């Protein structure tokens, strides 16, 4: 294993300054990861492996040899997340947060909206199978519930499906942040899920703070996106580019909002809405503390701006 | 035979007439009104035809990005 460094996307959304307020280990937060599995028991993230799930083919296994990934993409995608801050490897936006990895494309990286529905529905879920258990109406956030309080979706398909949407509403109605990557066809909008109002479309820049030439556009944020190194099967790292790396920066940040906000209050924030310019949303706190890049305001290319962890948390708690 | 996704209402779909159209149930949601199935091609028309049935939807593909 290599000796740890600091990846430059991980500094560019001012992650390294929250982690003396949290990490993001706050027991009632995990990150769901729909994507294409994990490397389970790769040294810089086995111990935030906290579910390890697959709804390939339309059944939910929860086998380890079910939810491995085939891939990479996934466990790198995880690894920007939440790869653990110790002597090795990387380290992740929330390198304290526990991941749910759910199995949704497979080896190639390709997969149905069926399963990506099935692994939305599994991450509302959780591992005791039942949305509210104590029927009090909160799911995320709620310590008697297990389910997720961040779906972070790196991928996206043409298609609107009213099935797909439903589900995507039934995330969001439980309190749960969702985030995805805006597509890597140079677009004029997002893919799904990122073009649904209730998800949070994420484009990629590169190193100069330029917006990636084939970052879909009018996304909602962007964040780092090209010469991402993070981890990779098996037990090793690798470097992409693409939405897709971009996106669990912003997931990452989400998770840190939510788990300072919670070890604060006891309870975490409304996800809010696209044109949210408070401090009293997730969404609202990601727009106003994002470095706005290009245009003044809200552009095409950046969306509200570059996200930044350290300011997010300080609109949150303050 | 091809895997598609139908929108019908809990209370008013029985899993067992998917059947009677060649077809059998992949997955049914817990959270959402809608199964997935896996039927012949010619029975999509049938599915539709049913009154219960809200909308039926082909599977579509996401890449990885
Ligand atoms: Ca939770
Ligand atoms: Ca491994
Ligand atoms: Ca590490
Ligand atoms: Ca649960
Ligand atoms: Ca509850
Ligand atoms: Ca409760
Ligand atoms: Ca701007
Ligand atoms: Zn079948």
């Amino acid at each position: 294993q290599p000796a740890q460094t600091i990846p430059w996307g991980i500094e560019r959304v001012k992650a390294p300054s929250v982690w003396s307020i949290t990490d993001g280990s706050v027991s009632v937060i995990q990150v769901a990861v729909l994507d294409t599995g994990v490397d389970y028991d790769h040294p810089d993230l086995a111990a935030n492996i906290a579910w390890c799930v697959s709804t390939l083919r339309g059944k939910v296994s929860t086998k380890l040899r079910d939810c491995a990934d085939q891939n990479g993409h996934g466990t790198h995608v995880i690894g920007t997340i939440a790869a653990l801050n110790n002597d090795i490897g990387v380290v992740g936006v929330a390198p304290g947060v526990q991941i749910y990895s759910v199995r949704v494309l497979d080896a190639r990286g390709s997969g149905s909206y069926s399963d990506i529905a099935i692994g939305i529905e599994q991450a509302i879920l959780g591992p005791d199978g039942v949305a509210d258990k104590d029927g009090d109406g909160i799911i995320a956030g709620d310590p008697d519930d297990d389910a997720a309080e961040v779906i972070s979706m790196s991928l996206g398909g043409p298609a609107d499906d009213s099935y797909l949407y439903d589900m995507i509403i039934q995330a969001y109605n439980a309190g749960i942040v969702i985030v995805a990557a805006s597509g890597n066809e140079g677009a004029p909008s997002p893919s799904y899920p990122a073009a649904y109002p209730e998800v949070i479309a994420v484009g990629a820049i590169d190193s100069n703070d330029n917006i990636a030439s084939f970052s879909n556009r009018q996304p909602e944020v962007s964040a780092p996106g090209v010469d991402i190194l993070s981890t990779y099967p098996d037990d090793s790292y690798e470097t992409l580019m693409g939405t897709a790396m971009a996106t669990p920066h912003v997931s990452g940040v989400v998770a840190l909002i939510q788990a300072a906000y919670y070890q604060k209050y006891g309870k975490i924030l409304p996800v809010g809405t696209f044109d949210d310019i408070s401090k009293n949303t997730v969404r609202g706190i990601l727009h106003i503390t994002a470095d706005d890049l290009g245009p003044t305001g809200w552009d095409a290319d950046y969306g509200y701006g570059v996200v930044r962890a350290a300011l997010a948390v300080q609109a949150a708690l303050g | 035979t091809i895997r598609v996704i139908v929108s019908v209402d809990k209370a008013k779909f029985n899993p067992h007439e998917v059947l009677g159209i060649g077809g059998h149930i992949v997955y049914q949601f817990k959270l959402i009104p809608a199964v997935v199935v896996d039927v012949p091609a010619n029975a999509v028309g049938k599915l539709k035809k049913m009154p219960e049935v809200e909308k039926v939807e082909f599977d579509h593909q996401a890449v990885l990005l």
